[PDB]
RNA sequence: ACACCCAG
């Protein structure tokens, strides 16, 4: 469970009870990374 | 201020000067003696 | 026949609405029997008169042998028996239509089948059928000597408004004032 | 006896009789006419109506309160 | 949502049938050739090749619905000629036409490329 | 045995387009060859796109849309490979498809143009035709596009990305000698490039015993198959469809005996 | 709730509007009734839950 | 947002011609001659390059 | 607008098209009730 | 106010955005110009009732 | 005393994008200005950052070939909405009748009018309450007692679906557990159909201080049958059929139009400016510059555009000889064909299609709910009950209003008539 | 309160008892489909797979319903529920074992809607009886409802994103009611005005005007491609009208095969001259305008909306009254299929060249407008000085307004007649007006010659400013340009003053559309709830709910309005 | 509840 910060774009490894808080730049907007399972896109 | 509108009602002899907000205005050119006051020197300045 | 229609129709508007199309099913009888209009026919004029009389008795709207019922039966199908006697007369059938004996028998049977099929079916909600048919062409006129005419007139006419908007008369002149502009 | 209503069969009696007959035959009622392979109960009921074999009596209610019992085989089929 | 797959216009999966022959009872010696998963590409040439046959009386094709992929070819012939033989001769003449057209095209490529 | 005898004359044969004339042929045969050019000629195009990471401003399945429209040359490969739906592998194999890998990361400050040269294919002779080049996505520094794609075999009926033809022009009887079209004012309409009429004249006279006999083609490819290979594969493709119909028809005639 | 298998919990099919048990597929009870508002008001504001329940 | 890979109407390749079209316009060419130099004869391909706006230039100004 | 005087004055910006955003930012709203069947201020 | 197009893009804000709208609870709210009858002016009407 | 700067400044914002507005009937100009607010395009350049609850973005927004001189000022050049379309006004096989559009399928497969549909699902946890506790967590069938027919497998351990995961109807994207006064399960679900791929997942702290989340679901909406398409002159219509490029008619140089509209849509509406735009577009696409469609430009009339078109080998009235796409025969009439700016409207058939066999009923009426958002039933209104009376169908009217809506039984006394 | 719950439109009585939300209904956007019959409707697969029809299991269909249960709710067509005889309902998406999947007699299987199913199709302003018509379901894979084009007129549905409801009957009694009372073929002729409410519209009507012309001829291959779409065809190719130079069939011969039975009808084309009925060529037509159909074969005449449209006594009306509902249904589909596929060959279009007039017509239009402007200026000069005598019944100002409007209306009519005089036969604006498919003669006049005088609230453009229509004019200007007359056309382009006056008549038409609809809907409501209980009883007396005689016979004759026609009485007009 | 909006 790792999040991408909206400003510095660095991983944060936030747990289930850790408040939303960037460990590097101090920013409160997080984005989840893309999932490891791969989705098939048809080219149509 | 340019937004102030002054209206002369000659057939009633009334002069109404309005200043308050809410009036709706649009710009127009000025014609005096059947000639535009917008000469060519204004267009060349506005073209730069 | 003529004197009754002069009372009913004073304006001479002969375009009326009737169930069986007499001028067309005669044309049907000419084509299905291959009737040649040039050759003389073999249809007895008294057979036409007895055929129309039998057909007129066979179309019933008000059923019953009571004199009150018979008077209502005669009045209900009055205008159709005007048209039936006019179109199926002996002179027109011997000169213009030139139907044969077998074609005339088919025509009488088909008129009876078509008239009995055009009778208003009991149970039909004609009240809701009428007002749908009278409010559907109320969306095809424009709103407002001027005169109220359209949706405001329809709104006024079915409300029975005790004060109108544009009340008017149509006064006609009886004597010499009609023919003379001075007395008018 | 003493029947004053229309001998012809109206469109509304054709709708209800065919509706009732199709519902009955779908509920394993005995079919009254031989069938050449029909399965839809609407088409079976139409075949029963054209053969004048529907076992239904139409009861028409006059406005005064009296009623007339008309059997479907006694009415002229409009179709 | 209701979008059909794009390959249903030219595949036959388990259940359909490429060509069926139904006899037409309206006139003698007529057949209704029903071809599945095709379009106007084959319907037009088959109708035209059957029309050039002087001993075939009727030849026409229709598509009942452009959203479906079925064509219907009705062939009516002379009473001494089976409609099924007319369809086979129409296909055989078209194959011999296209194979010769391909061979004549291949020659013209060689003649153009050599100078 | 009532098949007419067609002849071919070729006027222009370039790298991108071919001009040829077919004579002594019905209109329906010439029209069917034209629609086989668009819909029944198989080529190889990307159909299966799998995106591992896409940080571009273009979303994932819009990159996949632009990848499928990129034409891949299949001048001698499309005959060898069979369709993926008729193969023996469970999903995809090199015998019935080719694999494309894309891996572009932008570290320079300038905008990185992810073009078609960056599509690396395992098959040495199935490449993008431009390898300027077809633009896929523009990348700002810090944006990564990494994906792997598979390319199947298909024709234009399934999708427009499998269309080798890029503008076939079909024209017959440019002088309007058959009156198939009726000009209201014939003097206004410009003469066609294949017309053989004088300047003062504008429309050929009516031909009672006439049929459409001469056809003009301007088949142009967008890459993929060459101009001559499109027509040669089309006439084989229409022959294969007619041979398949004849086999099934003879089967059903034999069944109904 | 199910007659043949009372122990199994009932799954809800809001699209089909009925209570279905997931073993034998029998529909138990009656049609589901939405507890939300029918419009998108005839109800009032709720009592503030932290404020003590008065009138 | 970005130049289409194929022409919408006929299917000609126009995805490789957008960069050359901007280069010709920067070299003081009229838009009519710039399209004619790229090989677009039909007006369907001409409207693909002429009417296209490059929104990907404004999209790339924002940080990823 | 109070604290029953006016209602429906502030709207969520119609962020569907740039033409729609500009049209919504330059909108005039009349106080005539839409249940009134009068047509004198609508022409 | 008074920011260049490059500085607006760095702030993740569109330069083409005309503005003119409030942001309340994260929803963009626009004030529609309400129209009233003009004040301070004597009016004569034609009430036919 | 005063003079107008330009007379085309009397128009508004959405009416300024109409090419040749003076050649149209006025109800047509009003209808387009309504539809101009519904055209799909890139609505803002930072749409990849904003998380709007509705957001429609077109793939290939093109500037109009026939433009107005006010388009440089409304920034329609920079942020257009619509694609220039080769439009042939022909009466084809019959699917363009009554304001419909026959659309080239092979064009649509190449990116014609294909757009994404961004939808956002905000949700916040409410820590307030004397007993209730509301925590983002992946639900478990053993603990939660409020689930329904859906799959709780696409979630993560945090309670949020990850980006790049496909979703369908009745799918869970928020793991949302609230403690009972152990815990009951209420969560946000995808609406009916609405299949797509989760684009990005965003978590912050909102204004209330609680934990906030926002998921943007992205779905590609390929144009299909039923999508509403309108020109810039009020010529609205729906895509009647999708023919492939080999089936559409083609010009002798090989141009198959992308859109075919009815010839019968013109005369009762008199959208002559649509005809002028479709003929100016041929000149603009051939000569090379973007054409001028200023509303009151006296130096541009029909005869001047017609003379320019005659210099490029086309008919001076804009007609061309189209060949039939099926049989290859020449069409006897000469079809008027040229580039016309068309817009795709947000009114889409996948957002409107709705059906209901049997579903949830209201708490008060025990009748089907209102609208597709909650799987409701269509209203058999007073006007419909009225028409079934005139038909005479009594059992069908009874079936609609009693059997198929809310059947119920009550027990009634016989002395009084009160419910027992 | 309780009163607010029970009153008005959203109350309990009007909003929940007189009309209420129902199950087994669907709504989606409609699209055209001319390849269906008039009684067929296209249904999407997801709509048909979502909602079911309860079928009672009988030994006649025990095998078919067992197969539908085994398919389940995943492969269309299939079943969604098994309603048992004791009332238990078993859902088929949750039960894997076949222990309770066996069907016996008396069970109900809720199978999916399939082909041939009967539905009610309804357009949302349900004005008349022909808006709740019953169709047959045909599954066509896409996301829209499909209608034939001949049913668009009774619904008043264009295909511009209209959307219409689809109600599916549940019991077998209600299916039979819809099948014998409210199907599409049984509602062709309305009892409102005893004319066919349906007809031929737009592309099919324009091309049938072209297909029945005298100059159209079809080749050998074109006829047998056209005859493939004829459902009622005998199968025999008719003898060509031209044999020896080349086998050619006229267009009237192919339409003669379309016309069913042996019906007889005489109609007239829209362009029939008045003097042809009394001239020497009465029964032979130079313009080919006298439509006669004899023995079911078209002999002469060009068909239009006055022969194939909604007009009373037209060829469709004759077909319904002779053959029946089922044959007329095939008559509608065979017209639409044959004509459209010939329209693929002939083609039809509209363009700029269909609006351009020659230099002589533009000079004649400009001369008439200049003369009319000089006439109005003369009237104003005669009215400024006290020289105009007021007509009786009105004041001088209304006399002046009547005289100016008379001149300007005569100017529009004269420039209108000058514009359509110089329209060629190949002009496509004329091709869709004389056929009556769409548009009218005033629309061609507005496109080509002049827009005409534009009125707001009956009168001309009022003096909104102080005695001025616009600031660009002088005070007290009663001329045509200042008061709203548009001397330009749509093709030439309107001047900015004329454009603003055009936006006023256009707005006033839109204000009339919104106000009239809100009023007429209340007129319609009141008019019928007063008499909705009026019913023809079984003694053929029209009575209301409380059994009071309204009419002794319905319509004073006892005949329904469906089977009555317009006729002529031969013994009323002639003299003695 | 209100706004906006689709169709006639
Ligand atoms: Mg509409
Ligand atoms: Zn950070
Ligand atoms: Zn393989
Ligand atoms: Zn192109
Ligand atoms: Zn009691």
């Amino acid at each position: 469970m790792i999040y991408i910060c909206g400003e510095c774009h660095t991983e944060n490894e936030i747990k289930s009870r850790d408040p939303i808080r960037c460990r590097e730049c101090g920013y409160r907007i997080m984005y989840k990374k893309r999932t490891k399972r791969l989705v098939v896109f048809d080219a149509r | 201020v340019s937004e102030v509108s002054m209206i002369r009602d000659i057939r009633e002899r009334e002069i109404r000067i309005y200043t308050d907000a809410g009036r709706i205005c649009r710009p127009l050119l000025i014609v005096e003696k059947q000639k535009l006051l917008l000469k060519k020197r204004h267009i060349d300045q506005l073209k730069e | 026949d003529r004197e009754v229609l002069r009372v009913i129709f004073p304006t001479g508007d002969s375009k009326v609405v009737l169930p069986c199309n007499l001028l067309r099913m005669i044309w049907n009888a000419q084509k299905i029997f291959h009737i040649n209009p040039r050759l003389p026919s073999d249809l007895h004029p008294i057979k036409v008169v007895e055929g129309v009389k039998e057909l007129s008795k066979k179309l019933v709207i008000v059923n019953g042998d009571d004199p009150l019922s018979r008077q209502a039966q005669e009045n209900a199908t009055l205008l159709f028996n005007i048209h039936l006697r006019s179109t199926l007369c002996s002179r027109r059938m011997a000169e213009e239509f030139r139907l044969s004996g077998e074609a005339f028998d088919w025509l009488l049977g088909e008129i009876e089948s078509k008239f009995n099929q055009a009778i208003a079916h009991p149970g039909e909600m004609v009240g809701a059928l009428a007002a749908q048919s009278l409010g559907e062409p109320a969306t095809q006129m424009t709103l407002n000597k001027n005169v109220t005419l359209g949706v405001p007139r329809l709104k006024e006419l079915i409300n029975i408004s005790k004060k109108p908007k544009t009340p008017s008369l149509t006064v006609f002149l009886l004597g010499q004032s009609a023919r003379d502009a001075e007395r008018a | 006896q003493k029947r004053i209503t229309t001998p012809y069969m109206t469109k509304y009696e054709r709708a209800r009789v065919l509706g009732t007959r199709a519902l009955q035959i779908a509920m394993c009622a005995p079919v009254m006419v031989e069938l050449e392979g029909e399965t839809d109960p609407l088409l079976i009921a139409m075949k029963e109506l054209k053969a004048r074999k529907i076992p239904i009596i139409i009861r028409r209610y006059l406005p005064d309160g009296s009623y007339e019992d008309w059997g479907v085989d006694e009415l002229i089929i409009s179709d | 949502m209701n979008a059909p797959p794009a390959f249903e216009s030219f595949l036959l999966f388990e259940g359909e049938k490429k060509i069926t022959i139904n006899k037409d009872t309206k006139v003698p010696n007529a057949c209704l050739f029903t071809i599945n998963k095709e379009d106007h590409t084959l319907g037009n040439i088959i109708k035209s090749q059957l029309l050039k046959d002087p001993q075939v009386l009727f030849a026409g094709y229709k598509v009942p619905h452009p959203l479906e992929h079925k064509i219907i070819i009705r062939v009516q012939t002379t009473p001494d000629y089976s409609p099924q033989e007319a369809f086979t001769n129409a296909i055989t003449d078209l194959i011999s036409e296209l194979s010769l057209l391909e061979e004549r095209f291949r020659v013209a490529i060689k003649d153009k490329q050599e100078g | 045995p009532y098949a007419n005898q067609p002849t071919v004359r070729i006027t222009e044969l370039t790298d991108e387009n071919v001009k040829f004339i077919i004579e002594n042929t019905d209109l329906a045969v010439a029209n069917s060859i034209r629609r086989v050019f668009i819909a029944e000629v198989p080529i190889i195009a990307i159909d299966w796109v799998q995106i591992d990471a896409n940080s571009s401003v273009l979303h994932d399945e819009f990159i996949a849309h632009r990848l499928g429209l990129i034409p891949l040359t299949s001048d001698d490969i499309v005959d060898k490979l069979q369709y993926s739906r008729d193969c023996t592998c469970e999903e995809f194999c090199p015998e019935c498809s080719v694999e494309f890998t894309l891996d572009v990361r932008c570290n320079e400050d300038q905008t990185r143009h992810v073009t078609s040269r960056d599509l690396i294919s395992n098959s040495p002779r199935v490449i993008p035709v431009t390898s300027d080049d077809i633009l896929i996505v523009k990348l700002r520094k810090g944006q990564e596009l990494r994906l792997r794609a598979y390319a199947k075999k298909g024709f234009g009926k399934e999708h427009a990305k499998w269309n080798p033809t890029a503008g076939v022009a079909f024209e017959y009887d440019p002088d309007n000698a058959l009156r198939h079209t009726v000009y209201p004012k014939p003097e206004e309409w410009p003469k066609s490039e294949y017309s053989e009429l004088d300047e003062d004249e504008s429309q050929a006279p009516y031909d009672p015993n006439g049929k459409p006999e001469r056809f003009y083609y301007n088949v142009e490819s967008c890459g993929s198959l060459r101009p001559e290979t499109i027509v040669l594969s089309a006439l084989s493709g229409l022959k294969k469809k007619l041979s398949d119909l004849q086999t099934q028809l003879s089967h059903e005639i034999q069944s109904d005996v | 709730t199910c007659p043949n298998h009372p122990d199994a919990i009932l799954v809800e099919d809001y699209r089909a509007g009925d209570m279905i048990c997931p073993e034998c597929g029998l529909v138990v009870g009656d049609r589901v009734i939405d507890v939300g508002s029918e419009w998108r008001s005839r109800v009032g504001d709720s009592q503030n839950p932290l404020l003590s329940d008065g009138d | 947002m970005i130049i289409p890979v194929r022409c919408f109407t006929c299917g000609k390749i126009v995805g490789n011609k957008w960069e050359a079209y901007l280069g010709l316009l920067q070299a003081e060419y009229t838009e009519g001659d710039a399209l004619d130099a790229l090989g677009l004869k039909r007006y369907c391909c001409r409207r693909m390059l002429l009417a296209h706006v490059d929104l990907i230039e404004k999209l790339l100004n924002y940080a990823p | 607008w109070g604290d029953q005087a006016r209602a429906g004055v502030s709207q969520v910006l119609n962020r569907l098209t740039f033409a729609s955003t500009l049209s919504h930012l330059r909108r005039l709203n009349s106080p005539i009730g839409r249940d009134g069947k009068l047509a004198k201020p609508r022409q | 106010n008074g920011l260049t197009d490059r500085d607006l893009c760095e702030l993740n804000e569109c330069p083409l955005d005309p503005g003119g709208y409030f942001i309340i609870n994260g929803s963009e709210k626009v004030l529609i110009a309400q129209e009233k009858m003009a004040t301070n002016t004597v009016y004569v009407f034609a009430k036919k009732d | 005393t005063h003079c107008e700067i330009h007379p085309s400044m009397i128009l508004g914002v959405c009416a300024s994008i109409i090419p040749f507005p003076d050649h149209n009937q006025s109800p047509r100009n009003t209808y387009q200005s309504a539809m101009g607010k519904q055209a799909m395009g890139v609505y803002i350049t930072n749409f990849h950052v904003r998380m709007d609850t509705l957001a429609h973005v077109l793939y290939y927004p093109q500037k109009p070939l026939v433009t107005t001189r006010s388009m440089e000022y409304l920034r329609f050049r920079e942020l257009p909405a619509g694609i220039n379309s080769i439009v042939a006004i022909a009466s084809y096989t019959g699917y363009n009748q009554e304001d419909s559009v026959i659309m080239n399928r092979s064009a649509v497969d190449r990116g014609f009018f294909r757009s994404v549909f961004y939808r956002s699902y905000k949700e916040q946890e409410s820590k307030k309450g004397f007993d209730q506790e509301e925590v983002f967590e992946k639900p478990t069938r053993e603990t939660c007692q409020g689930m329904r027919h859906a799959i709780y497998d696409k979630l993560d351990d945090d309670g949020l679906i990850a980006p790049g995961v496909r979703v369908s109807g009745d799918d869970v994207i928020i793991g949302k557990t609230v403690t009972l006064p152990t815990k009951r399960d209420c969560s946000t679900f995808l609406r009916t159909s609405e299949t797509g791929i989760v684009d990005q997942v965003m978590v912050t702290l909102n204004q209330e201080g609680y934990k906030f989340c926002k998921i943007r679901v992205r779905s590609v909406r390929i144009p299909q049958i039923g999508d509403k398409f309108a020109s810039r002159h009020g010529q609205k219509g729906t895509c009647g059929i999708q023919y492939r490029q080999e089936d559409m008619p083609f010009t002798c140089e090989g141009i198959t139009p992308d859109i075919i509209i009815n010839p019968h849509a013109i005369p009762s509406r008199m959208t002559i400016g649509h005809l002028i735009e479709c003929l100016q577009g041929k000149v603009s696409a051939n000569k090379g510059e973007i054409g001028d469609a200023t509303p009151f430009n006296d130096a541009v009339n029909v005869q001047k555009i017609s003379n320019l078109l005659s210099d490029y080998g086309y008919h001076l009235r804009g007609n061309e000889v189209l060949y039939n796409g099926f049989t290859g025969r020449k069409i006897t009439s000469q079809i008027f064909i040229g580039p016309t700016y068309y817009q795709r409207l947000k009114h889409m058939v996948d957002d409107k299609i709705h059906s209901r066999a049997r579903g949830p009923i209201q708490i008060l009426n025990r009748q089907p709910m209102e609208g597709r958002s909650r799987d409701g039933g269509l209203r058999f209104g007073e006007m419909e009950r009225d028409c079934q009376i005139a038909h005479g169908a009594a059992q069908f009217l009874r079936e609609r209003l009693f059997e198929a809506s809310d059947p119920y039984q009550v027990h009634v006394c016989n002395l009084c008539g009160i419910m027992a | 309160s309780l009163k607010q719950r029970l009153k008005g439109k959203e109350g309990r009585v009007r909003g929940n008892l007189m009309g209420k939300r129902v199950d087994f209904s669907a709504r989606t956007v409609i699209t055209p489909d001319p390849n269906l019959s008039i009684d067929q409707v296209g249904v999407p697969r997801s709509i048909a797979a979502n909602m079911t029809f309860a079928e009672i299991v009988t030994p006649f269909n025990i095998d078919r319903l067992q197969e539908l249960v085994r398919r389940g709710n995943s492969q269309y067509p299939g079943a969604k529920y098994i309603i048992r005889d004791n009332g238990d309902r078993i859902d088929l998406r949750f039960h894997p074992k076949p222990s309770d999947l066996h069907l016996q007699t008396g069970y109900k299987v809720e199978r999916h809607m399939c082909d041939g199913d009967i539905v009610i199709f309804n357009r949302q302003p349900t004005l008349h009886k022909m808006s709740m018509m019953g169709h047959r379901v045909r599954i066509l894979p896409w996301s829209t409802f499909r209608l034939n084009l001949s049913v668009t007129t009774p619904y008043n549905a264009d295909f511009d994103g209209d959307e219409m409801n689809l109600h599916l009957p549940q019991s077998l009694e209600t299916r039979a009611e819809i099948q014998e009372l409210a199907m599409v073929p049984r509602m062709i002729v309305t009892p409102q005005s005893n004319r066919p409410v349906m007809g031929i519209v737009q592309d099919t009507l324009t091309a049938v005007r072209k297909f029945t012309k005298r100059d159209v001829f079809l080749e050998r291959g074109e006829v047998m491609n056209l005859l493939m779409f004829l459902s009622t065809w005998d199968g025999k190719v008719p003898q060509p009208a031209i044999l020896k130079p080349r086998p050619l069939w006229t267009g009237k011969q192919i339409f003669s095969l379309i016309i069913p039975g042996h019906i007889n009808c005489i109609r007239t084309h829209s362009t029939h001259p008045d003097d042809e009925d009394s001239g020497p060529y009465k029964h032979i037509s130079p313009g080919d305008t006298k439509v006669v159909v004899e023995n079911g074969e078209l002999i002469m005449g060009i068909l239009c909306k006055k022969s194939l449209g909604t007009s009373a006594g037209s060829l469709v009306h004759i077909s319904y009254l002779e053959m029946g509902h089922d044959i007329t249904r095939l008559f509608y589909s065979n017209i639409q299929t044959v004509i459209n596929n010939w329209l693929l060959i002939e083609g039809h279009t509209i363009g700029i060249g269909d609006s351009i007039a020659d230099s002589k017509t533009y000079q004649d239009i400009q001369n008439t407008i200049k003369k009319a402007k000089q006439d109005v200026i003369e009237v104003i000069e005669k009215a400024h000085n006290n020289e105009l005598e007021p007509t009786p019944g009105n004041t001088l100002r209304q006399t002046f307004e009547n005289q100016v409007n008379r001149i300007l209306n005569d100017a529009r009519d004269k420039t209108g007649s000058s514009a359509q005089k110089s329209l060629s036969e190949y002009n496509n604006f004329k091709s869709m007006v004389v056929s009556g498919a769409k548009g009218s003669k005033i629309n061609i006049s507005q496109v080509i010659a002049v827009v005409g005088q534009q009125n707001v609230e009956g009168k001309r453009i009022p003096f909104g400013f102080k005695h001025r229509t616009l600031p660009h004019f002088i005070k007290d200007d009663y001329g045509p340009e200042s008061r709203g007359f548009v001397e330009n056309s749509y093709l030439a382009g309107l001047t900015p003053t004329e454009f603003f006056f055009h936006a006023m008549g256009g707005r006033e038409g839109l204000i009339d559309t919104a106000v009239k609809t809100a009023e007429t809907g209340y007129i319609q409501r009141r008019l019928i709830k007063s008499m909705e209980s009026v019913m023809v009883k079984y003694d053929a007396t029209v009575r209301n709910s409380i059994n009071q005689v309204v009419q002794l016979r319905y319509g004073e004759d006892g005949l329904a309005g469906e089977s009555v026609e317009f006729q002529n009485l031969a013994t009323l007009k002639p003299s003695n």
